[PDB]
């Protein structure tokens, strides 16, 4: 549809260049099924759903924000809200005309919510979330004393100061959503990726205007006005250079595909070392000393909020390699 | 109704409708950014026309396996399941196809992803088997259509004086399945090309490079495909020979290392795993120039390295 | 047969008798026009191809002249009875077994003598006495010559 | 598990017939007419002088080096994808092999002590050996022991009670053990910490 439309005489002579227009529907149906598989592997960590707690209250630490309210119309947390409506973001008539169109995606946008309310809920209320196969429950203020003792501090410090560590922990996440809502240049990394396809496939409907040589860039025009002797000649250059354009397209769809399933890699292994454990790398789930992480659902991505222990107001002392007794 | 046509001169084939669209004066016809003409003027009747491509949207077609059955279900892209026998073309062309295009009890199924027909809905959830859009997968056992689960539902109390801990444990094994290198390949630009033709060679030759260019970036892969290999398996340079004890303090190593009494030079987990990989056109690929290399390292050399690595490790640390 | 049921539709786009399990999308071999509509302006008058194919006299190809084609009929099998044969028949815009088909927004007729070595100069990108200095065409010519 | 599941190595079998399939459609594109009156040199240079020969040929050359291109092309697209996954291998060998993870579902689904690698075609097999809990019980807890005034928190594990005595046990296997100085710290002055019980912290001096 997209090289001969409805000339007959085009797709005549369409057969005799073989598989490469096979080939070239395979190359974006190999695509199609990766990005499914993409996504799959980022959230659907977990098999066992866990349901959303009616407590938001785990120790004086508040998961309002990032967990979905049962009572509301929506099935998405306030800050995965927010992440939509900022990538959001007739031509559309012209691309179906020219045989170009665009598929959904396996998982719906609620099913995606559904992970990702599944993975907070069995955080909060239990360990060994990784395993699952005997998640353990804990209180949350022991699994913090825990995820404390992991960078070298005595969990005695929690359990003293547990009111200001929650109160910091709440103002921390609050400060997620006035952050985002101000800059809409923190999910650009979602909106290039929605912008460049749209351009690809734009910029490939335009390519049907160009003559390439020939005569005219109108099949019709050329069939009504010349003989097979000459037609096919006119015929042959906008064939050639119309087949050149979608493997071109194509090509590029193939490069920047491999783009994204090693940024899916990426996003699956810190959902499996940052969210469902602790790490111990520096600079891998966040800038500080790394305790917890929270996923949460967006468009074509995943935004991760990577909880993290920040030393202050630090004074010098004297020291010495070692003291001498007897 | 898809019809051919000519208006003064100007051809081609579609469906031709009424439109609300305006013309300038002497204006006979219009075409979009693709050149594509969606209206015209007809020349007897000062009405302006909208014209329509026969087919548009995509239409997916769901089967079994014709080994199975010959059922088929049809799934029409972003559509409604009221203008179906419109978007078809029912009542001009279609046969045996009336049967999918026109509703009835149970026949039609309204998804996301468009209208799905000659498939039943269970309303219940399963895993996925054969996908068709969001959230919605199809099994033979006819067909039938379902919502996919995501995973069974569970549900943890919250409690803040209690902790489970376990009291028992069990050791498991699992396996993980890595590719390292691709088969080798490399292909004579001049064979493939020109065969035996020396009027094509000369005229070949007016290409420059190109040919030679192609020949470079498929030696660079099959170098690259050598060091895949030897920078997974190479990882030890000290070779250690296979013991003859299997048996490390109750540890039974006989199935991961090779038995150095048999024929084999492989351990029995490595033969099976072999045997279920392996899987004149050859003629044809070499007679037009393409051709295979074998790899560096032998079958046997990487079964050497697996050895000494396992062998390295039942036996000493800080490997 | 490819237009038959949606199984043959896709047996046809994959061009396999054998079909794995599966979702595939299809080419159209299902819809086919089987009618034609033909709308023509309302012309009922002939061109006047006797007034210069059938002239009393011709001017001098250093002094040509030129008719204005209008509101007419563009039937050239009419010169198979009411006019001398041609020697020449050559078209370089369109062929000119499709001239029948056509409708133009335009069409001038040039007329004049020459002799016949001279005829050969009436085209795109030609040299001589005619085609430098008394008649000449655009390389971009769209249009017939006629001479006999 | 691997007789009976020949789909465990699929991702071998796929690598083998993409790469089968690429050299037979390239094959296969040589039928192509590509415009010309004939595939075939020798049919064209048999039937017409270079004139006319010369249109024909170059449109079977030009067609024949896009198929070659393509092919080539989609090779170096491929050859990024394996070489990515021979990197992870190779860290894999380095990690779960030679040496103990610490890495959540890196090596394995549990918690990772061992792994050994196996040759198999055109890639890598690895078998994870790891540690699993099972049979969960559930006791109650406390954040700190009061002893005397002074709060008291474990060196490590958490504190339970079996129903009628206080213990100290770890988290990944029930093992108590009994609450002493030795296995506890001195800190804090005790109604500073939330769910703080009362007990006896054993002095092994008595
Ligand atoms: C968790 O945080 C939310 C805010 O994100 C708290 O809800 C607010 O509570 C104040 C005080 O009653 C109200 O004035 C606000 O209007 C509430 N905001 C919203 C959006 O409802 C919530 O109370 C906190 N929960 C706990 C246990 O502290
Ligand atoms: C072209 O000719 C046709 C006749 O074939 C004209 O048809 C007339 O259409 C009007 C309506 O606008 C009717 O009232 C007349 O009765 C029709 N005429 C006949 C003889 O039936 C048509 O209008 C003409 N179009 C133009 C632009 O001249
Ligand atoms: C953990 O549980 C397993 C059962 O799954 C125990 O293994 C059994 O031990 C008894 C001896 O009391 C044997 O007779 C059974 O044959 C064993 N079963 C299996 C499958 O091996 C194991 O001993 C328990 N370990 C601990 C520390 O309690
Ligand atoms: C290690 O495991 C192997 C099996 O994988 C054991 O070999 C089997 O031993 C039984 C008992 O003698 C025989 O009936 C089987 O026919 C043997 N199988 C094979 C393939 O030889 C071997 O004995 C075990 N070694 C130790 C020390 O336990
Ligand atoms: C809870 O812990 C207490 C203290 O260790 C256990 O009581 C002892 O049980 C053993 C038998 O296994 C007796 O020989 C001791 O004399 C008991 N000591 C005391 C102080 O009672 C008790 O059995 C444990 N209960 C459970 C369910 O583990
Ligand atoms: C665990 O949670 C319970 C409540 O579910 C706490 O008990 C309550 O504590 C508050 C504050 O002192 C009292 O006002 C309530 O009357 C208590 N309720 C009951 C039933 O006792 C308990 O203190 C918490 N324990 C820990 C370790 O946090
Ligand atoms: C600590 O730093 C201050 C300067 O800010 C310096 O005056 C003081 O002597 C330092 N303390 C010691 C023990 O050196
Ligand atoms: C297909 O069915 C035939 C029986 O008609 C059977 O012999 C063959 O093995 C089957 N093939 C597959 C892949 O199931
Ligand atoms: C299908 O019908 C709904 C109204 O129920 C309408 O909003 C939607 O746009 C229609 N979709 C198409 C493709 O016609
Ligand atoms: C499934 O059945 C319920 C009735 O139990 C009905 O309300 C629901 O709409 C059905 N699902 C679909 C997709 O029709
Ligand atoms: C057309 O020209 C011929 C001479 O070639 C003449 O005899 C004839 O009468 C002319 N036709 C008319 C209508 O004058
Ligand atoms: C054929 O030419 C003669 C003039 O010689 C004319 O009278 C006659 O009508 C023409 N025949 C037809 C069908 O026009
Ligand atoms: C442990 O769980 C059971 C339910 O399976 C419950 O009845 C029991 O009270 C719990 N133990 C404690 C100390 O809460
Ligand atoms: C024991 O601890 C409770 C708080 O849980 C406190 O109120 C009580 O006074 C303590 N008893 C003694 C003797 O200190």
């Amino acid at each position: 549809m997209y090289i001969c439309g409805d000339s007959t005489e085009c797709s005549n002579l369409l057969l005799q260049y073989g598989s490469f227009c096979t080939q070239l529907n395979r190359a974006l149906s190999g695509i199609a099924v990766e990005q499914d598989r993409n996504t799959r592997d980022v959230f659907a960590q977990t098999k066992a759903i866990y349901k959303t707690p009616n407590i938001k209250d785990f120790g004086g630490f508040n998961f309002s924000q990032i967990l979905p309210d049962p009572k509301k119309p929506s099935y998405r947390s306030p800050i995965e809200d927010l992440l939509y409506n900022k990538v959001t973001l007739d031509l559309i008539c012209a691309q179906k005309f020219n045989g170009l169109t665009v598929l959904p995606p396996l998982l719906t946008d609620d099913m995606i919510a559904a992970y990702t309310a599944a993975l907070i809920s069995g955080t909060a209320t239990a360990g060994y979330t990784f395993g699952a196969g005997a998640a353990l429950q804990i209180p949350f203020p022991m699994q913090m004393a825990y995820r404390f003792n992991g960078i070298g501090v005595t969990q005695n410090v929690l359990y003293e100061n547990q009111k200001q560590i929650a109160n910091q922990f709440n103002n921390a996440i609050s400060k997620i959503q006035d952050s985002l809502t101000t800059t809409p240049a923190a999910l650009g990394k979602l909106q290039d990726v929605i912008n460049q396809n749209a351009v690809a496939l734009n910029t490939l409907v335009k390519q049907l205007s160009s003559n390439f040589g020939a005569i005219s860039s109108v099949l019709n025009d050329i069939l009504s006005r010349l003989d097979p002797p000459e037609a096919e000649v006119q015929i042959d250059r906008l064939i050639t250079g119309r087949l050149q354009s979608l493997q071109t397209y194509v090509t590029q769809q193939l490069i920047r595909a491999a783009e994204i399933r090693a940024s899916a890699n990426l996003a699956a292994t810190k959902m499996s070392e940052c969210v469902l454990g602790q790490s111990k790398r520096v600079d891998f789930c966040g800038k500080g000393y790394h305790l917890m992480s929270f996923p949460q659902a967006a468009p074509h991505g995943v935004v991760f909020l990577h909880v993290t222990y920040v030393p202050s107001q630090q004074q010098n002392f004297t020291t010495a390699p070692a003291i001498c007794h007897n | 109704k898809c019809v051919n046509f000519n208006f003064n001169g100007l051809t081609g084939t579609g469906v031709l409708t009424s439109s609300t669209k305006k013309f300038q004066p002497f204006q006979q016809f219009g075409r979009d950014v693709s050149d594509f003409t969606d209206s015209v003027r007809d020349p007897k009747t000062l009405e302006i026309l909208d014209i329509s491509p026969c087919s548009y949207g995509g239409v997916s077609v769901i089967t079994p396996g014709t080994n199975t059955s010959k059922a088929v279900a049809v799934l029409y892209q972003d559509v409604n399941c009221t203008d179906v026998p419109t978007m078809l073309h029912v009542e001009q062309v279609s046969t045996d196809w009336r049967v999918y295009a026109l509703s009835a009890d149970g026949n039609m199924f309204q998804t996301q992803a468009g209208c799905l027909v000659g498939a039943t809905y269970e309303n219940s959830t399963y895993e996925c088997d054969i996908p068709i859009g969001a959230g919605i997968c199809a099994k033979f056992g006819s067909i039938v259509a379902y919502t996919m689960s995501i995973g069974e539902d569970q549900s943890i109390a919250y409690s803040n004086n209690t902790i489970a801990i376990p009291t028992n444990f069990s050791i498991s094994v699992t396996t993980e399945v890595l590719p390292v290198s691709m088969t080798k390949t490399s292909v004579d630009c001049n064979m493939y090309i020109c065969g035996d033709s020396t009027e094509c060679s000369n005229l070949l030759l007016q290409y420059g490079s190109f040919c030679t260019q192609l020949n470079r970036a498929l030696s660079g892969i099959a170098v690259e495909q050598d060091r895949n290999t030897r920078d997974v398996f190479a990882q030890t340079k000290a070779i250690y020979k296979t013991p003859n004890i299997k048996d490390f303090g109750g540890f039974n190593f006989s199935q991961i290392l090779p038995d150095p009494k048999k024929p084999s030079y492989r351990s029995p987990i490595e033969d099976l795993l072999y045997n279920k990989v392996t899987l004149d056109l050859i003629c044809a690929q070499k007679f037009n120039g393409l051709t295979v290399l074998p790899p560096l390292l032998t079958d046997d050399m990487i079964a050497a390295y697996t050895a000494a690595l396992i062998s390295g490790t039942a036996t000493a640390g800080y490997t | 047969d490819c237009s038959q049921d949606p199984l043959s539709e896709l047996k046809c786009t994959t061009k396999s008798l054998t079909v794995e399990k599966g979702i595939y999308q299809t080419s159209n071999f299902r819809v086919s026009p089987s009618t034609e509509v033909v709308r023509f302006p309302n012309i009922t008058n002939l061109c006047p191809f006797g007034q210069v194919f059938n002239a009393s006299k011709f001017p001098s190809v250093y002094a040509w002249e030129r008719l204005r084609i209008s509101d007419c009929v563009a039937d050239y099998s009419v010169l198979y009875n009411s006019s001398s044969s041609f020697s020449t028949f050559k078209c370089y815009g369109v062929s000119p077994t499709k001239l029948n088909d056509l409708c133009f927004s335009s069409v001038y007729a040039d007329y004049f003598v020459v002799k016949g070595d001279d005829v050969r100069q009436i085209a795109p990108a030609q040299t001589g006495v005619i085609a430098d200095y008394n008649y000449k065409l655009p390389d971009d010519f769209t249009g017939c010559v006629l001479a006999w | 598990s691997l007789t009976t599941t020949p789909a465990a190595l699929g991702k071998l079998q796929d690598v083998i017939n993409q790469n089968a399939v690429a050299l037979n459609t390239l094959v296969k594109q040589l039928s192509s007419n590509f415009g010309a009156i004939s595939s075939v040199l020798n049919d064209i240079l048999s039937r017409l002088d270079p004139p006319e020969a010369e249109v024909q040929i170059d449109r079977l050359i030009t067609g024949r080096l896009q198929s070659l291109q393509t092919y080539v092309t989609q090779q170096l697209i491929r050859a990024a994808e394996i070489r990515a996954s021979a990197n992870l291998a190779a860290t894999k060998m380095s990690e779960c092999v030679l040496g103990q993870s610490k890495r959540v579902d890196f090596c394995g689904k549990g918690y990772h002590l061992m792994s050994f690698p196996q040759a198999a075609p055109h890639g890598v097999v690895f078998l994870h050996v790891t540690y699993v809990p099972s049979q969960q019980q559930n006791f109650t807890t406390a954040p700190a022991i009061c002893h005397n005034g002074k709060a008291y928190f474990p060196r490590e594990g958490v504190f339970v009670m079996n129903g009628t005595h206080w213990f100290i046990t770890q988290r990944n296997f029930y093992s108590p053990q009994v609450i002493t100085t030795d296995n506890t710290f001195e800190s804090g002055s005790c109604d500073v910490v939330i769910g703080i019980v009362n007990n006896t912290v054993y002095d092994p001096l008595q």
